[PDB]
């Protein structure tokens, strides 16, 4: 029954141990996330949260009819 | 915030071209061509400038 059907336990093992990485992984990259996006909106220095603003291309630069200006 | 800065009142004392608008339309090609070069420097540091207080000369 051992040898047909069941599984060896150092394989559930080594798997467990597997598994409980890339979760522990996934769990830490969860909650950096979640920092990384209250820094961004508080700071608003990040490359998240950008709302526009008016695009300075579009200023006339030519002289005008008037100095004072 | 700050003061703001204007020239004292001998400062914009000058002798007017005491002529009417009509008077000047008559020689008014005349005028551009012939005293055309204070003008245009004129209107050079009027445009680049931007402040009267600095074109007052």
């Amino acid at each position: 029954i051992a040898r047909t059907f069941f599984d060896a336990p150092e394989k559930n093992y080594e798997r467990t141990m597997a598994i409980l990485q890339i979760e522990s992984e996934k769990a830490e990259l969860r909650l950096k996330e979640l920092e990384v996006r209250r820094l961004m909106r508080a700071k608003g220095d990040g490359p998240w949260f950008q709302y526009p603003t008016i695009d300075k291309a579009l200023i006339d630069h030519s002289p005008k009819a008037t100095p004072d200006n | 915030p700050g003061i703001v800065e204007l020239p004292s009142l001998e400062d914009l004392k000058v002798q007017e071209v005491k002529v009417s608008s009509s008077v000047l339309k008559a020689a008014a090609h005349h005028y551009g061509a012939q005293c055309d070069k204070p003008n245009k420097e004129f209107m050079l540091c009027r445009w680049e400038e931007k402040d009267p207080r600095r074109c007052l000369e």
